[PDB]
């Protein structure tokens, strides 16, 4: 119950609705722009009708001597548009707004960096704002759901940012706060008419959260049952996607011309001159379907078949029952029984911290419990008859299996990827 | 019908040499 101590804000779905779990009952007004499912997931657009209303138990007792308390919440923001870079690093918006009297805290964005601001009742105002860079080939955080918390002391506002240390800003000279007003969560600046936030899990506590009650809140809400996809939304069967992985994020996946292999490729890179933005194509390569051995949600241990489209045909990925290396190239041929090839995959999660990243691990049969290998990618040596050049190669390799026993669970492994599916927060126009 | 023994053989081959 550590991370239900000094809770004065829980904001939970229940029954197509979001409700103050806190036990003392606010009102929350979700009006009909608010979409919500019940994977506690809200998304605030550019509509009117895009917003909830908070009014706070005034009976609730805050710090009097500082300003003593946390807010805690899930967020995912949309990459930036190609042709519209400057309005994203020039316009800010609040997203979440709570202000009484002319005093209070909101919550805003301005393009790649969130902001905490506090005004007191002299009207004197501090911020503090976490900025993620949007230059690196594959970015941890844009379009990418995380994990946000602000704290705050008598001496300063704090961003931590999936349980780890961001950004520090001292508040000594901020005297007193007005923090019970309504809490408007709504878009409010000059946004484009696209602009749209997904947040979860939105909580108030009326103290200071220590890095490790921060920590440990991020991995009891990261946990769950199933595996989730690139951004962090649950992995699903039956729906496409492109493969990541984790050891070689520049790579993917790409039927060999002529041969029934798949050979590793460069990821291409955003082309247009702007010295502002840059990131690595993620919608290339094989488009990929799980489909459940036996559209749902894909759990941990799950039998599974991964297949991917060839030229109108739902194709499958195979390892050859047989082979005597190492590691070996996966056969990737159409859906059809076979005594000399495996097709059963087990999904699996073998990092016990917070990841989007997941395993397979081919099966010989449900029941035994024998392990052929886990996939990754491996160097090939494709000698010619002039000189010997090498390619890496989509595959099967049993030098995975003792490593993934190894703890802490080495994150870069070439056997950790990644789905990716189509989402409107990410487009990448050529 | 299934090509797909042909395509098996187009991977041993692949692997094989």
């Amino acid at each position: 119950s550590e991370i239900l101590n000094n809770i004065i804000l829980n904001l939970r779905y229940k029954d197509n609705n979001l409700i103050d779990l806190s036990g003392y009952g606010a009102k929350v007004e979700v009006y009909d722009g608010v979409e919500l499912n019940d994977k506690n997931q809200f998304k605030l657009t550019s509509s009117a009708n895009s917003k909830i209303r908070v009014t706070q138990n005034q009976n609730i007792i805050f710090n009097s001597v500082f300003l003593d308390f946390s807010v805690s919440f899930w967020i995912r923001i949309p990459k930036y548009k190609n042709d519209g870079i400057q309005n994203y690093i020039h316009n800010e918006y609040t997203i979440i707004n709570c202000m009484k009297n002319n005093s209070g805290w909101k919550i805003s964005i301005r393009g790649n960096r969130i902001i905490w601001t506090l005004i007191d009742i002299n009207g004197k105002t501090k911020s503090v704002f976490f900025e993620y860079n949007i230059r690196e080939d594959i970015s941890e955080y844009i379009n990418r759901w995380f994990f946000v918390t602000i704290t705050n002391n008598l001496n300063n506002a704090k961003i931590y940012i999936n349980g780890k240390l961001e950004s520090n800003t001292d508040i000594k000279d901020i005297r007193e706060v007005i923090a019970n007003g309504e809490i408007i969560f709504k878009l409010d600046g000059d946004i484009d008419r696209t602009q749209f936030i997904w947040m979860k899990y939105f909580s108030i506590f009326n103290t200071e959260l220590s890095q490790s009650n921060i920590e440990e809140r991020y991995k009891i809400q990261s946990y769950s049952e199933y595996l989730k996809d690139f951004w962090g939304n649950p992995l699903m069967y039956n729906k496409e996607y492109y493969m990541f992985n984790a050891g070689n994020k520049n790579s993917y996946i790409k039927l060999k011309k002529d041969s029934p292999v798949g050979e590793i490729l460069t990821r291409s890179k955003y082309n247009q001159n702007s010295k502002y933005i840059n990131y690595r194509d993620l919608y290339i390569g094989e488009k990929f379907i799980i489909r459940r051995k036996s559209d749902d949600i894909v759990r941990k241990e799950d039998y599974i078949y991964l297949d991917f489209f060839n030229l109108n045909q739902e194709w499958r990925v195979y390892t050859y029952k047989y082979f005597k290396k190492e590691e070996e190239k996966l056969f990737l041929a159409p859906i059809s029984d076979s005594d000399e090839f495996y097709n059963t995959i087990q999904i699996k999660e073998y990092d016990e911290q917070p990841t989007y990243s997941c395993q397979l691990l081919f099966k010989k049969d449900e029941e035994s419990t024998d392990e052929i290998g886990l996939i990754g990618i491996h160097r090939f040596y494709e000698s010619g008859i002039v000189f010997e050049e090498y390619k890496d190669y989509f595959c099967i390799s049993k030098w995975y299996l003792k490593e993934v026993k190894r703890k802490p669970y080495n994150l870069k492994l070439g056997c950790n990827w990644q789905f990716i599916p189509k989402d409107e927060g990410w487009t990448e126009p050529p | 019908e299934d090509m797909f023994a042909k395509l098996k053989d187009k991977f041993f081959n692949e692997i094989n040499k």
